[PDB]
RNA sequence: GGGGAGGUUUGGCACCUCGAUGUCGGCUCGUCGCAUCCUGGGGCUGAAGAAGGUCCCAAGGGUUGGGCUGUUCGCCCAUUAAAGCGGCACGCGAGCUGGGUUCAGAACGUCGUGAGACAGUUCGGUCUCUAUCCGCCACGGGCGCAGGAGGCUUGAGGGGGGCUCUUCCUAGUACGAGAGGACCGGAAGGGACGCACCUCUGGUUUCCCAGCUGUCCCUCCAGGGGCAUAAGCUGGGUAGCCAUGUGCGGAAGGGAUAACCGCUGAAAGCAUCUAAGCGGGAAGCCCGCCCCAAGAUGAGGCCUCCCACGGCGUCAAGCCGGUAAGGACCCGGGAAGACUACCCGGUGGAUGGGCCGGGGGUGUAAGCGCCGCGAGGCGUUGAGCCGACCGGUCCCAAUCGUCCGAGGUCU
RNA sequence: ACCGGAGCGCUGUCUCGGCGAGGGACCCGGUGAAAUUGAACUGGCCGUGAAGAUGCGGCCUACCCGUGGCAGGACGAAAAGA
RNA sequence: GUGCAAGAGCACUCAGGCGCGCGGGAGAACCCUCGCCAAGGAACUCUGCAAGUUGGCCCCGUAACUUCGGGAGAAGGGGUGC
RNA sequence: CAGUGGAGGCCCGAACCGGUGGGGGAUGCAAACCCCUCGGAUGAGCUGGGGCUAGGAGUGAAAAGCUAACCGAGCCCGGAGA
RNA sequence: GGUGAAAAGAACCCCGGGAGGGGAGUGAAAUAGAGCCUGAAACCGUGGGCUUACAAGCAGUCACGGCCCCGCAAGGGGUUGU
């Protein structure tokens, strides 16, 4: 039998290794859903987030977000039925993973200690064209 | 009325069709038919069956290499499954075909003693307004002065968990014989290193 | 002294069986190699000495 | 069964801490120190894990170790000596070894701490 | 949790605002609900020119909670407050003014009225 | 108008209790009873069907949350399929509560010339941790099962378990003027509840990371230590432990029965559910479910294992030292545990500690570069550490070894 | 620091309790009380009895002894009954 | 002695002084004492008993009534480090 | 109207007296005590000293409280072997 | 309150830190050994005999069996299997 681990990480044949890289700052649109007594619909949920659960399969992700009314929370189970799930912004900078804190007070406070990580972008876009030189070399 | 042994580990989650399901992963491995017991010489039907290869040195004897094949032990000695006889050959895992309910004896992992509105669960109470000590108390037992006698089984502050039990009603979609494993339902009792075996359902049975 | 009392002064019987689960356990000992008399099981006797003999320091 | 972690104990966590370290520092100051039994284990566990994290010579090791700690000449004796013997050992440094008889006057099993090179 | 004793603020006009919750309608023992369970109330607060009047004692079916829910597709979410939708004595949310997000799940439960005019379905 | 059970209320009698048994409800644990409130059943109607009225059958399980009143009695709401009636010091202060009760204090209504007293009121007002036997809830030791031992088991006994609703399809069809609105077969879901799990959700984690404050110290800075909880303080938080989270269970089925309906049929040429025979009949009785269980002194049975005399008794039983299969001590200890027990492994080993890769938590740390006089910033960088976790790995401890244990009743 | 009644913010008072923590207890080690005490070889139903039994009786479960724990009985100790 | 508005407060600690005249191991229930608690927020209860929020310093402001002292710090709210 | 002055059986608040509601403890650390809080808080104040007032008497911001740990009439001995 | 006629009141060896004893030596005698003539009862130990690990007890009684030990016989102690 050994490791336990080793059976689990066999487990792991359902896996997603195409889905989108992020931190714990901000993240944006879309994520899936069902929609009707038919499914045959993805909603296209946008939030902030919070709380990334980390455990690999179980690994899950908290999505904090506002509308409307006021304040809701999407937790996704990282894996599969999420289509798509892309965020928009990233950004990053924050203090640690869980954001409750901000649940509390969330306006013009909230953009003061938030900003983006230029570091993150100049990334994606080394990752930009360092992707049509890998659409060239290899 | 067929079966097989097995070893505990994980629950998680798989989302079969469209849903999304907690699973129980045990290993059900290889385990050693070694002969029958019969209804002449005892009474009724029962097939011993070992698991998991180790035994060497250890615990050798008269082994029931004597038996009547030999083949050697486990780790995991040997049981029986009450009125089952398979055909005769040391059987695996896919005994079973996925999505079956069906059911299985555990080891109900240990606990000690422990207490009496937590064993049972009680009551108790009494926080701020009635005392500090009673807090965790059974409070009341008896009678007056009749019948007076306290009851045998007057459901006690004692021990609970190392216990065992069979249980009914559990879907396996999955398993995985390329490594001898059995997916299912997912609520399987005992430690990640305990006894399971797999029985068949009776939802009218 | 409260409310739960000793009724009534209880026999010798008693006392001799409460006591009956008393008793004692002897020492456990084996020798020790490389040397002459016993170690208690797993000890590195001052006198004698485990493997490589550390201390043994006395008069 | 409030113990399936583990850990050995008993004492205050300061008095647990301090005493460690200090058992510690009278270890590194010699080499066989006569003790208890609980103690002598996860005293040999924690020591012996602080020598491996000394083995190496670094400014980290260096202040976080003696962060846990407070001696300095003790520090030269560790990052300048101890460690380049045990160099080509990566096991335990150390091995407590039991003594019989007890501590009289309330029966408790012994055991030393040992340099172990 | 909504035990009887809860505010429930109004995600619609009706003429309410806020309420405390009376009972449920499942089992005389369900002491405890969530999204789309059936409710019974007492309004506490009614803004002055409405249709329903600061107190008064009507019914009400649930969405909006600051319980989390937990979908039978592993999913899940939980909203800031604890709103609802209220009704008469013959099943129907009385005013018009939806606001903020529901949850689809009621949608099957069988309460369309509102998620027709539900501006943001969750 | 008579007759009667029932021993719950309210009266009578006053014997164990004056070398004490502490009165009202509630907390909390139940538990016995059916004249049964929901649920099953059938009988019947001043019963169309829908519901109701009523009488027997039947404890299997169940029978809510509150407002006020010290208050059981009570009223009231929101509900339920329903909101039971009762016994046991009107159960349970060596268990709570001491709120109500007949203490002294004080006041008030009231009676008395007054001290003071009034089945008049008011406010506050000390139930007392160590269980001896029994009883009970688990845990063992010693023994026993008329060769010693290891493992798989039998189930006699006994313990647990039994609720119910919601919309739907059949079908607005049968019955009905309409309004209405059904058997039954099936379905989909909730709640109350007992067991199992951490995979998610959510609560944790006492030193596992980060922040900061007053501070003494190392060593002035940088850096770091305790202290300030019994962790200074907050921000997080794994495994293990948990509920709301999560998978399940009550049943599906065989047989006997309840009142009740029927078959064939007599006395009693007709009749009949009856005295013989057949049949239907309930959540109810018995199994089919789940644990304990051969002290089930019947001490069951299977799969093996080792084997006989070795020393006095020739005869009849004893006994007696070392060996056999084995086992005990001790140790590594263990999702197992109050000690014990159990269980796992002990150099022929992955048990604990070290180590290192997976895993998890934190968020660029110690120093270094490069800016602004400076709080700090950017780079070095998802780095540094790193509790339990999955394993790899003999580096260190499971040493050397010690003692017991068939020598085989009989017919 | 007097007795009611009501609203606001808050909270383990309650639902429904889970985890952890140090200290008692539990195992070892050194010492070692008490009130009560006729003796006890001390289980249960259905009746018996000056009215409420292990002990009488027609009758029950169970080898011997112990340890942790709960608190119903011994008309339970505190009194020659407030 | 350093520190907060201050101080014979408090944390730390000068100097001086001590480790409370039995300890070693488990890591049970249950009892002392302490923290965290999803979600509801007096529903529990004779009683918000009790814990738990607020707190200190300055800026704003403060109803009724009043014997002009008060009521007050009313309530209600804004900052504080470097 | 400004100010200075600087009052109070003034008020918030240390040792100091006190003891409220809670709890611990109940063969206690203890024949009335620790922990959390509460109150006075420059006065009708807290307190070492020396002297007197004492059993139908004294002392009483007043209960029939207090007078060498039991006060509706002290302790000691004697009638008294009531 | 009592050693003995009287101190002859215990040297020397031995284990032991001492204490206390094991021997010796003393006297009529150390069962007179130093709070020592006598030393009982309740009382706590150690050896042995009989009996006890399926069993319901105001603990004994009447009979019978098992048994062990005194007994010439006859009997007797004892003990308890039913």
């Amino acid at each position: 039998m050994n490791r336990g681990a080793l059976i689990k990480l066999v487990e792991s044949r359902y896996v997603r290794t195409d889905l989108p890289e992020f931190r714990p700052g901000d993240t944006v649109r879309v994520s899936y859903k069902v929609k009707e007594g038919n499914r045959t619909r993805i909603q296209d949920f946008e939030g902030i987030v919070i709380r990334i659960r980390r455990n690999g399969f179980n690994t899950t992700f908290t999505v904090r977000k506002v509308s409307y009314g006021v304040g809701v929370e999407r937790i996704f189970p990282l894996h599969s039925p999420l289509i798509q799930k892309i965020d928009i912004v990233q950004r990053g900078r924050a203090r640690r993973a869980k954001l409750y804190f901000i649940r509390n007070l969330s306006d013009r406070e909230i953009r003061r200690k938030l900003r983006a990580d230029r570091k993150r972008i100049d990334q994606d876009r080394a990752a930009e064209r360092a992707a049509k030189e890998e659409a060239q070399k290899a | 009325m067929k079966g097989i042994l097995g070893v505990k580990v994980g629950m998680t989650r798989i989302f079969r069709d469209d849903r999304a399901v907690p699973v129980t992963v045990i290993l059900a491995g290889p385990c050693p038919v070694v002969q029958r017991r019969t209804p002449e010489k005892d009474g009724y039907t029962a097939v011993q069956l070992g698991f998991l290869p180790q035994n060497p040195k250890r615990v050798n004897r008269p082994l029931k290499g004597h038996f009547a094949k030999a083949g050697v032990e486990p780790v995991r000695i040997l049981r029986e499954i009450r009125d089952f006889n398979p055909e005769g050959d040391t059987v695996t895992v896919e005994i079973f075909k996925p999505g079956e309910r069906v059911d299985v004896t555990g080891t109900s992992k240990g606990r000690g003693f422990a207490g009496v509105m937590k064993r049972w669960n009680f009551a108790g109470g009494p926080d701020s307004h009635g005392a500090h000590k009673i807090h965790r108390h059974p409070g009341s037992i008896g009678n007056r002065k009749t019948p007076g006698r306290v009851y045998k089984g007057k459901k006690m502050a004692g021990h609970y968990g190392a216990e065992r039990v069979t249980v009914m009603n559990l879907e396996v979609v999955d398993v995985i014989p390329e490594e001898n494993l059995l997916l299912v339902k997912g609520a399987v009792p005992g430690p990640n290193g305990g006894l399971v075996i797999v029985r068949e359902t009776k939802k009218a049975a | 002294a409260k409310h739960p009392v000793p009724k009534k002064k209880t026999s010798k019987a008693r006392r001799d069986a409460r006591r009956s689960h008393h008793a004692l356990t002897p020492p456990t000992l084996v020798p020790c190699p490389e040397c002459k008399a016993m170690k208690p099981p797993h000890t590195v006797c001052p006198e004698c000495g485990y493997y490589a003999g550390r201390k043994v320091l006395e008069v | 069964r409030h113990l399936k972690s583990g850990r050995k104990l008993n004492r205050h966590s300061s008095h647990r801490l301090a005493l460690y370290r200090n058992q510690a520092k009278s270890l590194l100051t010699h080499g066989r120190i006569t003790t208890t039994v609980p103690k002598a284990k996860e005293l040999r566990g924690f020591v012996d894990h602080l020598i491996h994290l000394a083995k190496r010579g670094d400014l980290h090791a260096r202040r976080l170790v003696l962060r846990d700690l407070q001696d300095v000449k003790l520090v030269r004796k560790l990052f300048d000596e101890i460690a380049p013997r045990y160099r080509d050992r990566q096991g335990g440094y150390t091995r407590v070894l039991k003594l019989a008889e007890r501590r009289r006057g309330d029966g408790a099993p012994l055991a030393l701490v040992e340099l172990v090179e | 949790m909504i035990q009887p004793q809860t505010y429930l603020e109004v995600a619609d006009n009706t003429g309410a605002r806020k309420i405390m919750c009376i009972r449920v309608l499942k089992g005389s023992n369900a002491k405890y609900a969530t999204v789309g369970d059936v409710i019974v109330a007492s309004v506490k607060e009614a803004i002055p020119r409405g249709a329903v009047k600061e107190g008064d004692v009507v019914k009400a079916v649930v969405v909006r909670t600051k319980k989390e829910i937990k979908r039978p597709d592993g999913s899940a979410i939980r909203f800031d407050d604890n709103a609802a939708v209220i009704i008469n004595n013959q099943l129907e949310p009385r005013g018009t003014r939806v606001f903020g997000p529901v949850a689809r799940e009621l949608r099957e439960k069988g309460f369309m009225k509102i998620v027709s005019l539900a501006p943001e379905v969750l």
